[PDB]
């Protein structure tokens, strides 16, 4: 989610900045107090191909695409230095001992890769060399996916003395691998990314964000999610934000009678179709919009 | 620090490095689904 | 940061309908919200705010989907 | 012949009886090695909202409520001092196996 | 003079005054590209040049200054509401770095200022809430499907003769009138062996004292 | 995978089994035998095949887990909602479609002809002829009372490989099942021919359900206005008797 | 003269200044009393005798597979120099620019974004911000003025030159798709009465999806941004770009089935007996749409064949034909041509009812 307010002030260490979050439609009294973190997904729950098994669910591609759990991933690079005998700058292999082998230093400008330079894995992104002619001290890039150089500074220390420091960022949309969870703790890994024509749709032509396996609730039983999801379906045709706080008075049957007054059906099913073949399931499917958060879990960090 | 201080716990000489081993040529990452792969398979 | 320039699930361009939508949401509030202080809107226990007539007179349709993230994506300018 | 809930659970893909009679009609007893709630809040009273020596089974763990219906504040506090069993055995059955 | 440039560059004291030298057209609008460039943003913020501000020993006597000074005045509720308090939010800063007199006073004064822009301003980000009402009341729904307790008859567990009731016999009445014959009482092991669709199950019977359990109202308390 | 945005290990729902794993974030290791004698160890005595029966217990370790284990019994039920379980020449062919087995011969059908669902599934145990005859998970005397059971369903008997009658669920199918369809193939045939044929009916399962459908809703969980007023009239028994 | 589909209906989606709120806004907002110059358009099309595989596919290749336009940013147009704020980073403000709708007529047209915030308040950036730099001039919008792009903190800037028109399918990148669904439905298959609780757990369809084949639909779809006096002129137009579209690729299968004399790895034949001939026909990058539709005009035509089949791995980006029949393969082959003849001769009397039907 927003991790910060004054983020772009900040040079932090693996800290994930979400861009778009949402309001749950079945909000509590704690987002009077803190700030959502999370998107009103629809999500269905239903058996699609077999790839939702086993805490496993299918993530609409289109919905990856427009930057649903779409951020910027950031880390820093602290590199101090020796009182007057190690000093930033460029290397030069004539007079330089023991520099990195099969390493790119082409992209430093004194010392430091500028500010907007894309830098992959055997790049030096800091320039450091320690004189006896010369040692080379420098830093490289050891990731094996490339980051963009954010900001650089020199500021000083504690003891007067300047070290470096680097932040560098990454655009992490939603990927396979990546983990999502559910207010109710049904928390899984993203499998399979369909696109637009392959997810299933109804006759009114809703398609899901997510499919969640069935099979998820029986033995869990995350009750609360299953009243979220018939809650916010007739919270988003009626244009409301309900609050939905634990040990406040509910009534699922009247909640379900509330969805055939705003239109649907009293279990909030819909008809739906296979969008990979076009025809209609035999079975009405359970869809509606369910407040799902992306875990901080990254697949490319792992 | 000592020689025999090395020897012991689950940290020490015994456990750590000859009862098991850092090696090359391994992968590790998150597993995931896949109906489309036999069961003797692997993606 | 901001509501979507389109539905995160359809695509379909609610954006073009935001800044209209957010400016009259403001003064529709300002209609039913009575003597209660704004950071206690959410919990009057009396209101009852309903969007969809304002939303429909938009032009934007009955989609769940597009209702939903035009409704509840939050604005990064109201909190900064 | 179309309630999936049954569907999972009568066919042995997921789930057990005792999960659908949790969540449809009611909990009942919480029992902590195989015993009811024991008082533990001042000599006689198991909780804060209880009276000391209640007689009631609602003040040792009898659960009346199902998932659906939802749980009073009592049956929940109740309800996580069973489920928070299940949190440490999971962690004890790593270290001490 | 790198080495102060590079101290106060780090300043957030030196990027608020910088911005609002931006507002007011003092600097440029860009990050300075050049030396000269950083040097007059530099001699515009601070007020001096890095070698005239060690020579000495004054450092916030000459920050910038803001140029539009509006009248904060009407920060006493009385483009606007939001150009003043941004201005006067700064001019304080300025004053707290320089000890000014009355600045205690004059920061209460401020803070309830905004505070009363901050409730605006929470007005401004206000998404609306809805309770669903009971018809029959007026305000937020109050009806529950929770237990309630109720003490039933005795008679809901023992019979006329003291003994506990077993519910162990399944009653099945014919769907169609023409099915015959009429009723099949039944034990769990035998009713995939003798009941089909044809029949509904109508009730429990009791095992002991061989009464319907709707018909358990029957006797005598 | 060529897909180069996909970084994790995959692997299909029933291989979990043997290693207590699922798809919530587990990370697995990986490494591949360089060695010509490692290579040679590893697809003789290490390959999945045999552990497929268990040394602890003595039984199968795979089967049909959650999505299988209820395909399979839709697939083999004997009424739908809307009348017989059948579907046209068409519909059969597309549940084989994927099995990336050889296609049976459907050239002995109209396009209106109408398959049952035994049928089809027989079409894939003609290749493993084993015989089978217990009762489902499906048949509980639990439900009997409540509960009207269709007679065709609560004996699953298969003899050399037809599906004679009764349904396929975690009695026949499921993942750990002593006795059970691949138990049998392994038996007769070896446990990579088990393997095979749990993959085979995986892809049956999921290619009906893909047109069938299947849901679960809050309303599949909530009582009826009469049936809560029965609940708590037990518990106030309960009560009762407390 | 077979006319496949009729009764084409078309509607604009429109705002309603009736409401006092909506009006208010939107006049103190943008000085806006008329309508936007690009307007959402609902088409919902009734089609007959015809299977649902070819109206399934002209509704995929209208949602993400035809070709369609977007707005990006070339490398370094992007200036970090001159974009002082430090909210708006590019990937934000490309993830939005690229998902504004246009229509336009070429490729060449080149907008730039620069925005100053000389004041005390945070300053909204708007569609109306994006100036044009090069192509012809514009005589009507391509996008509309009211999309929020950005915002600046007091005293920021963002500086964005090079954004310029990208061509692409909505297969690749959401930002190419086309057609959102609002409706699909079977006209000759009767429904129950769903609101009812003994019908609801059903999708509704009197006839199973395993058993039923209908040939008369109702398929509704939304287009995104259409000019509001040419609006028939657009959907028109995006109906027959994507029969085209899907003519086109029928036809490179059909420039594989008339070389099964020359081995090619895109066709394989197998003799499985002495009266048994197998075809296996392998494409890359190809889905659903072409998969089913062949199946369904192959089994059309062979109603009596042994087996065919479709498979489209996604792991593997290849749809694989499976065709096993009690021909030769030179007859085999006589009967695939006949059935992507079939294909082709449908979806041309697609366009040719589409220039009928919309005036
Ligand atoms: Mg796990
Ligand atoms: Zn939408
Ligand atoms: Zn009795």
């Amino acid at each position: 989610g927003w991790y910060c307010f004054s983020w772009p002030y900040r040079v932090d260490m693996n800290r994930f900045f979400q861009f778009y979050n949402e309001m749950p439609l079945v909000k509590t009294i704690a987002h009077n107090y803190v700030i959502p973190n999370g998107l009103n997904t629809i999500v269905a729950y239903m058996i699609y191909g077999g790839y939702n098994q086993e805490d496993s669910v299918i993530v609409s591609q289109s919905f990856i695409d427009r930057g649903g759990f779409a951020g910027t991933f950031y880390r820093e690079e602290k590199v101090e230095l020796e009182s007057d005998i190690e000093s930033f700058g460029k290397p030069d292999p004539l007079i330089t001992k023991n520099l990195k082998p099969g390493a790119n230093y082409e992209k430093l400008v004194d010392g430091f890769v500028p500010v907007g330079t894309v830098v992959k894995k055997g790049d030096i992104i800091i320039g450091k060399v320690a004189k006896i002619k010369y040692i080379d001290r420098s830093v490289m890039y050891g990731f094996d996916e490339p980051a963009v150089v954010d900001a650089v500074m020199r500021p000083h220390g504690p003891n007067d003395e300047i070290f470096g420091l680097m932040r560098l960022r990454y655009e992490r949309n939603l990927n396979i691998g990546d983990k999502m969870s559910s207010r109710s703790g049904n928390k899984g890994i993203a499998a399979l990314a369909l696109p637009t024509s392959d997810m299933p749709f109804t006759e009114d032509g809703l398609q899901p964000d997510l499919i969640v396996n069935p099979h998820s609730h029986p033995s869990r039983m995350t009750n609360g999610q299953m009243i979220e999801t018939t809650v916010g379906l007739a919270n988003a045709l009626q244009g409301v934000v309900t609050d939905g706080t634990a040990f406040l008075p509910i009534n699922v049957q009247l909640l379900s009678e509330r969805l055939a007054q705003e239109g649907l059906r009293f279990n909030g099913c819909q008809k739906m179709f296979n969008g990979q073949t076009g025809e209609y399931f035999d079975a009405a499917i359970f869809i509606g919009p369910t407040y799902h958060q992306r875990l901080q879990k990254f697949v490319l960090d792992d | 620090p000592s020689i025999m201080r090395r020897l012991p716990r689950k940290e020490g000489r015994i456990r750590k490095s000859l009862l098991g081993s850092q090696v090359w040529s391994i992968s590790r990452s998150t597993i995931c689904g896949n109906s489309d792969l036999h069961l003797d398979e692997v993606g | 940061m901001l509501i979507p320039v389109v539905c995160f699930t359809c695509g379909f361009p609610i954006g073009t309908y935001a800044a209209i939508f957010d400016k009259a949401r403001t003064e529709y509030i300002k209609t039913k919200m009575g003597g209660t202080l704004p950071q206690n809107i959410p919990l009057d226990a009396s209101l009852q705010i309903e969007l969809k007539d304002l939303i429909t007179a938009l032009g934007i349709p009955m989609r769940v989907c597009c209702r939903t993230h035009l409704i509840t994506t939050l604005d990064y300018r109201k909190y900064y | 012949e179309t309630n999936g809930l049954f569907q999972m659970v009568a066919t042995g893909a997921k789930g057990s009886n005792p999960n659908m009679i949790h969540i449809m009609a009611g909990i009942g007893q919480i029992e902590i090695n195989t015993q009811r709630i024991q008082p533990q809040f001042s000599f006689g009273r198991t909780l804060v909202y209880y009276p000391r020596f209640a007689l009631e089974a609602q003040a040792y763990g009898f659960i009346c409520n199902s998932y659906i219906a939802g749980l009073t504040s009592p049956e929940f506090i109740f309800g996580e001092m069973n489920g928070r069993f299940d949190l440490i055995n999971k962690a004890l059955s790593t270290s001490s196996t | 003079t790198k080495v102060l440039l590079t101290e106060i560059l780090l300043d957030p004291m030196y990027d608020y005054a910088a911005t609002v030298a931006r507002i007011d057209g003092s600097i440029p609008m860009h990050k300075p590209r050049t030396p000269k460039e950083a040097e007059y943003e530099f001699k515009t913020v601070i007020g001096r040049t890095p070698a005239e501000l060690l020579s000495q020993k004054e450092f916030y006597d000459k920050i910038y200054t803001s140029k539009y000074r509006p009248d904060f005045t009407q920060l006493t509720r009385l483009e606007k509401t939001s150009t003043l308090i941004y201005l006067r939010a700064y001019e304080l800063f300025l004053k707290y770095l320089q000890n000014a007199p009355n600045f205690n006073s004059e920061l209460a004064e401020f803070k309830t200022y905004e505070n009363a822009y901050g409730e605006q301003k929470a007005l401004l980000a206000q998404q609306g809430f809805y309770n669903i009402f009971d018809p029959n009341t007026g305000r937020a729904d109050q009806r529950t499907r929770l237990f309630e307790y109720k003490r039933l008859p005795i008679s809901t567990l023992y019979d006329e003769r003291g003994l506990p009731h077993k519910w162990t016999i399944y009653v099945y009445k014919a769907v169609d009138s023409s099915q015959k014959p009429a009723e099949i009482e039944v034990t769990r092991k035998d009713v995939i062996k003798k009941i089909d669709n044809h029949y509904a199950l109508a009730d429990l019977r009791c095992s002991v004292c061989h009464v319907l359990q709707h018909e358990v109202g029957q006797l005598n308390i | 995978l060529e897909n180069p945005k996909i970084s994790t290990f995959q692997m299909n729902v029933s291989a979990c089994a043997w290693y207590n794993a699922d798809f919530d974030g587990d990370q697995m290791n990986l490494w591949v035998p360089w060695s010509v004698m490692s290579r040679v160890e590893a697809e003789l005595l290490c390959s999945v095949r045999n552990w497929f029966i268990s040394t602890k217990s003595s039984g199968p370790v795979n089967g049909q887990v959650q999505d299988s284990t209820v395909g399979s019994f839709l697939l083999t039920r004997t009424n739908t909602p809307m009348g017989k379980n059948v579907m046209n020449k068409l519909h059969a062919m597309g549940l084989f479609q994927t099995t990336q087995t050889d296609p049976p011969c459907f050239a002995n059908y109209s396009p209106t002809d109408l398959l049952d669902g035994k049928s089809v599934v027989s079409m894939l145990l003609r290749q493993t002829p084993i015989n089978y005859q217990r009762a489902p998970t499906w048949y509980s005397e639990v439900y009997a009372p409540y509960m009207h059971y269709n007679k065709q369903d609560i004996s699953t008997q298969i003899r050399n490989g037809e599906l004679i009658e009764g349904v396929l669920d975690k009695k026949a199918v499921g993942a750990g099942s002593s006795g059970g369809i691949y138990h049998l193939i392994s038996r007769r045939y070896g446990p990579q021919q088990a393997l095979k044929m749990i993959f085979a009916t995986q892809q049956l399962a999921l290619n009906y359900v893909r047109n069938a459908g299947f849901t679960v809703s809050t309303a599949d969980m909530l009582l009826t206005p009469e049936a809560h007023q029965e609940v708590q009239e037990i518990i106030n028994e309960l009560l009762l008797e407390s | 003269m077979e006319k496949i589909f009729q009764n084409v209906e078309i509607k604009p989606f429109l705002i309603d200044f009736s409401n006092l709120f909506i009006k208010n806004a939107a006049k103190k907002l943008f000085q806006l009393e008329e309508q936007l110059p690009l307007v959402p358009v609902n088409v919902v099309m009734d089609f007959k005798g015809i299977s649902r595989a070819a109206v399934h596919g002209l509704s995929r290749v209208l949602q993400d597979e035809i070709p369609n336009y977007m707005l990006d940013i070339k490398p370094g147009g992007y200036k970090i120099e001159d974009s002082t704020d430090l909210f708006m980073t590019e990937q934000f403000i490309r993830n939005r620019i690229n998902f504004i709708p246009i229509y336009a007529k070429n490729e060449t047209l080149v907008f730039a974004l620069r925005s100053l915030n000389n004041s005390c308040e945070v300053k909204t950036i708007y569609s109306r911000d994006l100036i044009q730099v090069a192509g012809p001039k514009l005589k009507y919008p391509i996008f509309n003025p009211t999309f929020e792009i950005g915002f600046l903190q007091p005293g920021k800037s963002l500086i964005i030159e090079d954004i310029y028109i990208k061509k692409g399918i909505g297969r690749k990148h959401a930002a190419f798709n086309l057609a959102v669904k609002t409706h699909f439905s079977h006209l000759d298959i009767e429904q129950y009465p769903t609101d009812k609780k003994e019908y609801m757990a059903l999708s509704g369809y009197k006839q199973s999806s395993m058993t039923s084949d209908p040939r008369h639909h109702r398929l509704g779809l939304c287009f995104p941004a259409v000019p509001l006096p040419h609006i028939n002129q657009a959907v028109r137009t995006y109906l027959k770009n994507a029969c085209r579209i899907i003519i086109g690729r029928i036809q490179s299968i059909q420039k594989i089935y008339e070389n099964f004399e020359e081995p090619q790895p895109e066709l394989v034949l197998f003799s499985m007996d002495e009266e048994k001939t197998k075809a296996i026909i392998t494409i890359k990058d190809e889905t659903h749409t072409i998969g089913n539709l062949l199946k369904t005009y192959i089994y059309e035509m062979i109603p009596d064949i042994s087996f065919v089949g479709y498979q489209c791995v996604p792991h593997k980006q290849e749809m694989v034909l499976t065709i096993i029949h009690k021909a030769s393969q030179e007859d085999l082959i006589t009967l695939l041509e006949k059935s992507i003849q079939n294909i082709i001769q449908t979806f041309q009397i697609l366009e040719k009812n589409v220039d009928e039907l919309i005036a």
